[PDB]
């Protein structure tokens, strides 16, 4: 009766969704053919025959990666009216994804939403797997979110996004993407989510015993996070926290909606022993700086709000002693005027494995993330100091002052976390 | 006669009633189906007060189950004692309150309230004589905060003489399971101080303590967390459902205890409590049941009676027992803790003796306490309110529902009006 | 006891009838030899031996396409006194079909009607499959309909016709056909039916996964429509709507008799899954502009009356909620002074397949069709502004002012829908 649809924008989001719906089919026992040999209306719908289809929309301006789903192993799962392709990519040009090509096939993707919104009645959240690296994953992202608040307005819109890395950075105009996309995702998204590529590597290198990771394995870490956020809807625990509450819990002021995800425990197969993984053991590893997936030191700021989504085998009194430890420390410290800073969620379902006992997803809306914007503002100034690459965005119809209008917009964003940090 | 209509709300309070009606099932020999299997004919003599005897050897729980999402209603009907209820009475919404008081009281509270107030009317018409209404919910969630408090003001508009008791859990002192637990307390404080006749107040942390201090448990489940309140609620009306050497009911407990209508916020107490094997190495008699009550640790609300002053004391016993073994114990303990009480009441110990024990041990006692220790918890809660209010955070949700600061401020002032009055009689002696 | 004969005029109507009676034999289990290994008197009659013959008359002025039936696979089905051929075609000349050649063999075809009208007693409608493209399908059409209202007058006369396309137009004097034929089919036909070729292509291209259709496949779409209009006579549903009611329901004023057909759901074989096709799902696809078979946008006017002919597996309360949605929308809107604008018909017979569960035929007498006449009036003016091709119609005995008499006749036709559109 309760639903939560998903949209995938750009090439980086599709390869996230290739591992996500790989995991969801293994959750409810679904085959790649939509077949299984109760309450799962959030991510699936039933046909007239005994087949289930995903509530997913795959958009791309280049026809490459969607053919990898249209010819891959997960081929028969998807409705061919969902698989939407373009012809010419934005090709790491935000003005092409926002003005040139994305304005043409915008009619088809938005029409597929209401075709999914017929059978949905408990519409409780949206999923937009979009990166800020590629132009298609960013230029279409701004055009998509404008119509939905015109469409729904009151319904929830969540973005499990990918943060551009401060050191290991692939493309060139990746600093140009973030400042331009700021005005959309601060005025439409109810709670955006930042994940950096860079912190994943040492988690793969040290904690997962494989120094040289693959992008197939980078998606496996985030796919476990997205499932355990939905662990209250898809199942039944003693304390089920639905997605309406998170945007009401984690948001003290309606502009501040940038937490970070933290999955724990992250172990290897050989290190599955030499440990016991009690509920007090693993939550201290959550607040370890080298276990999070965002390159931000949590002891460089203060926590505004914290959330903990447990699964597996959990007794709350045993967690009650675990939370009592973290308030009674000193290197871990909160925003002082928020003394009630925990949101606990327990599900009695084990964390499934993709080819352990319990697992924790930590969601901490903190002030440690605010330094990451300043590391990216420093990138954007010098490339705009030369007026470099202006003839591509202006070459694809964009105002020069639209950079400058969004330039001060980050300063009003940055002064928020600075103001909340002091008493 | 004098039948009682049961209303639930929230998500915590439903699972308590999911255990509480199991307690009433074996306190009346009621099977999980709905038929009867008891042997003692004292059950059938007053069976009507918590059960409608339906047609054809049936008994249904006179209870109104209320939620705002179909999950918890599914969990009750699938597990134990779910088919015993009437499927007509599973009256529940589809949205979920979102852990907002204003969603449970203004927007989504107005929807399902009409479906409930006919069911309240259908049971109150069907009852021969009506005694009072009881409510089990939360003060931390959304559905337990707004939806239950919206009902009681409509019921006080209906019935002036009928009593009302809420077994509402106090928001937690130190652990913070709810992020907005002041915003679910303070907006719920104002409804409770106006038109609730007596109000039960249970801290979370002491319930963890009593399950750990006396019993010494390792993995306490909510089937054993919330079970202590289920025996507690049964001990309130256990003199109603069966005869005694000194009977009692919900009106006798009200007028004896509450000295002024703004001071009616009570604390429980239960005895005896053992371990699984450490149960025989103790003289489990009346003086052991005497001194097990009056200590600080037995209170399910975490408060020190040493840091406060009592006003009145009720005590409900169960099982056959003598009297001077009780009465001198119920007299002398006022003299050893002499300065802890207040001056202006002679013999503030109300005694109640039923003649039916629990299904189990031979004798049992239920303590109902009233003291000035609870107001010191609210000064923390008023601090927890103002800490999230001196920056005026979390307002745009309630602004999105529509509410001025004065409704927050006067309820905080009315919370301070509770502060100004439990301190007033405490300062007096 | 109830009958409905059929007439096929011109070459385009014969190839429609080649697929129609292909379908009817597959309905009642009839072989091509008129053989089957109850109540079907509407389209068939029984011989003395166990053979059934179609109630069809095939007229043509050229002997080509009738030999394709006289030598084809469906050869033994037809009475050779029904198969009527000419010698010289009208050859895309309306004045030849109306004056020159069609005046000679008019005696034979009209005589075959009363030979069929002997065994008919519940005569409830006529079927004239005539196109407006060819001269034989239009010139004979005017001469045929004049005698029948002299013959019967009170009996029903229906025309499942083919509308000439505004862009993909084959012949040259196709604008000359429509203005000349207007005075006949507005003064004889009880309810004419327009179907454009152009909207069929994208239905074949997108919805049927074959970008390059064949005329054998174009006839398959209309043949499903003609069957489900007769789904109440040939079978038994809980709400059988007979052909006397449609001309009384769909006609508010006796000149306005131009609805449009809409078959739905139109799916492919591979897209038979990834769907469930509930009765509320498919009726929204009926009012989709790209699913109809007439190139007219339905959101450019208002609906005067609507009809819905269901078959397969249908519960009316489930349709009752579906119709309640369409009145409670805004982009779909009616003529306001007609608040009772639905005609529902349910048959408990599945839509048969020609080499699914349910099917919908939608008949919507609307004001969106009135722009199609103005697109064809714009074609007819300029070709008459030069006085082009006057020496063929006058070369075959026609008044010049007979164009001009029919010229203002379209203006009186066009001002009807404009007048009904306002309140
Ligand atoms: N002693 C118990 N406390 C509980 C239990 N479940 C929840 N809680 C407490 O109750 C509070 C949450 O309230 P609820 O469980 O009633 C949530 P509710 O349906 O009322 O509203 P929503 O937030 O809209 O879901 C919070 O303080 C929890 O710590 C339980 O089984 N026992
Ligand atoms: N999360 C995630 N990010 C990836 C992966 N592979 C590449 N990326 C990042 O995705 C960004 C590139 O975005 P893409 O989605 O591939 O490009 P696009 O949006 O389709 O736009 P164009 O390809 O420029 O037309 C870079 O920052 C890459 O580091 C992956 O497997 N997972
Ligand atoms: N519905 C339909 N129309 C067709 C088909 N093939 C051609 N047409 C159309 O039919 C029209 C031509 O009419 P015809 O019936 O072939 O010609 P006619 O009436 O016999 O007259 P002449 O051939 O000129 O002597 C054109 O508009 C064609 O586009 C077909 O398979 N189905
Ligand atoms: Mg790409
Ligand atoms: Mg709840
Ligand atoms: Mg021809």
């Amino acid at each position: 009766m309760r639903e939560c649809i998903s949209i995938h924008v750009g090439q980086a989001g599709v390869q996230i969704g290739n591992a996500c719906w790989e995991l969801y089919c293994l959750e409810h026992g679904i085959q790649p053919d939509g077949q299984m040999p109760d309450s799962f209306n959030t991510f699936f719908s039933e046909t007239g025959a005994g087949k289930h289809v995903p509530r997913a929309v795959f958009v791309d301006l280049e026809p490459t990666v969607i053919d990898e789903v249209r010819t891959g192993t997960y081929r028969q799962l998807f409705h061919p009216e969902q698989l939407i392709t373009g012809k010419e990519d934005a090709a790491n040009n935000y003005a092409r994804g926002h003005y040139t090509i994305g304005k043409e096939i915008i009619d088809l993707v938005l029409d597929r939403i209401r075709k999914l919104a017929d059978q949905c009645t408990g519409l409780q959240g949206f999923l937009v797997f979009h990166s800020f690296g590629g132009g298609t994953g960013s230029g279409f992202t701004s055009l998509l979110m404008e119509r939905l608040s015109v469409d729904y307005g009151k319904k929830s819109k969540l973005e499990f996004s990918i943060y551009p890395a401060p050191q290991v950075s692939t493309a060139v105009v990746e600093p140009y993407n973030s400042i331009l996309t700021t005005h959309t995702t601060l005025e439409h998204s109810d709670c955006a989510f930042m994940v950096d590529n860079e912190a994943i590597y040492d988690i793969c290198r040290r904690n997962l015993d494989i120094e040289r990771p693959t992008y197939t394995n980078l998606n496996r870490l985030i796919s476990q996070i997205v499932s355990s956020i939905t662990a209250s809807l898809r199942f039944d625990g003693a304390l089920n926290v639905d997605l309406t509450e998170f945007q009401t819990n984690l948001v003290p002021y309606p502009r501040i909606h940038f937490p970070l995800a933290t999955y724990a425990p992250v172990i290897s197969a050989e290190k599955a022993y030499h440990e016991q993984l009690s509920v007090a053991e693993i939550t201290n590893a959550c607040f370890e700086p080298a276990n999070q997936m965002v390159k931000c030191d949590p002891r460089h700021g203060k926590y505004m709000a914290c959330c903990l989504l447990y699964r597996g085998d959990v007794v709350p009194k045993d967690v009650n002693a675990a939370i009592a430890t973290i308030k009674t420390k000193r290197s871990i410290q909160f925003v002082d005027w928020c003394p009630t800073g925990f949101k606990v969620g327990i599900n009695y379902q084990p964390p499934t494995v993709v080819p352990v006992q319990r697992a924790v997803c930590m969601l901490s809306n903190t002030t440690a993330i605010a330094e990451a914007w300043a590391r990216l503002d420093h990138k954007f100034d010098l490339m705009y100091a030369k007026r470099a690459f202006v003839h591509w965005y202006v070459g694809e119809g964009m105002e020069e002052g639209e950079f400058s209008e969004a330039r001060e917009d980050m300063a009003a964003l940055e002064k928020d976390y600075e103001e909340v940090g002091v008493d | 006669m004098r039948e009682i209509v049961h209303i639930q709300a929230g998500q915590c309070g439903n699972q308590i009633g999911a255990k509480f009606w199991e307690v009433i099932s074996d306190e009346h020999g009621i099977d999980p189906t709905g038929s009867y299997h008891g042997d003692s004919d004292l059950q059938l003599e007053r069976i009507n007060v918590y059960y409608n005897e339906a047609a054809g050897n049936k008994y249904v729980p006179r209870a109104i189950l209320v939620d705002l999402e179909p999950g918890t209603m599914d969990s009750v009907r699938s597990g134990p004692f779910g088919q015993i209820f009437r499927p007509d009475n599973f009256v529940f919404g589809q949205s979920g309150a979102g852990n907002n008081w204003a969603k449970g009281h203004y927007t989504e509270g107005a929807e399902l309230v009409d479906s409930v107030l006919d069911v309240v009317r259908k049971e109150s018409e069907s009852c021969d004589c009506l005694q009072g209404f009881q409510l089990t919910h939360s003060l931390g969630g959304g559905t337990g905060s707004g939806m239950g408090t919206l009902l009681i003001s409509k019921i006080r508009e209906e019935y002036p003489d009928r009593i009302m008791n809420t077994f509402s859990v106090v928001p937690s002192p130190k652990v913070s399971d709810t992020v907005v637990e002041p915003y679910n307390a303070t907006l719920s404080v104002h409804q409770l101080v106006e038109n609730t006749d007596e109000t039960y107040c249970i801290d979370n942390e002491a319930l963890y303590d009593i399950c750990f201090r006396t019993l010494k448990l390792t993995t306490p489940t909510y089937g054993d967390l919330n079970h202590l309140v289920s025996a507690t609620m049964s001990g309130v009306t256990t003199c109603l459902r069966f005869p005694g050497q000194l009977n009692a009911d919900l009106r006798k407990l009200a007028v004896n205890m509450v000295p002024f209508p703004r001071l009616h916020f009570f604390m429980p107490g239960f005895a005896p409590l053992t371990s699984r094997g450490s149960q025989q190495y103790r003289a489990l008699t009346v003086p052991e049941l005497t001194q097990q009550m009056f200590d600080a640790k037995n209170m399910m609300a975490a408060c020190d009676p040493r840091h406060g002053r009592y006003l009145t004391v009720a005590a409900v016993f169960r099982g056959r027992m003598s009297m001077k073994e009780v009465d001198e114990q119920m007299l002398n303990v006022q003299n050893k803790n002499s300065s802890y009480f207040v001056e202006w009441i002679p013999n503030n110990v109300k005694t109640a003796v039923c003649d039916i024990p629990p299904r189990g041990l031979k004798m049992s006692a239920t303590f109902i306490g009233n003291s000035t220790a609870i107001q010191e918890l609210f000064k923390r809660i008023s601090e927890q309110f103002t800490a999230m209010f001196r920056r005026k955070a979390f307002l745009h949700w309630y602004t999105g529902e529509g509410m001025d600061e004065m409704e927050f401020t006067e309820a905080e002032s009315n919370m301070n009006d509770l502060v100004s009055e439990y301190q007033q009689y405490q300062d007096a002696t």
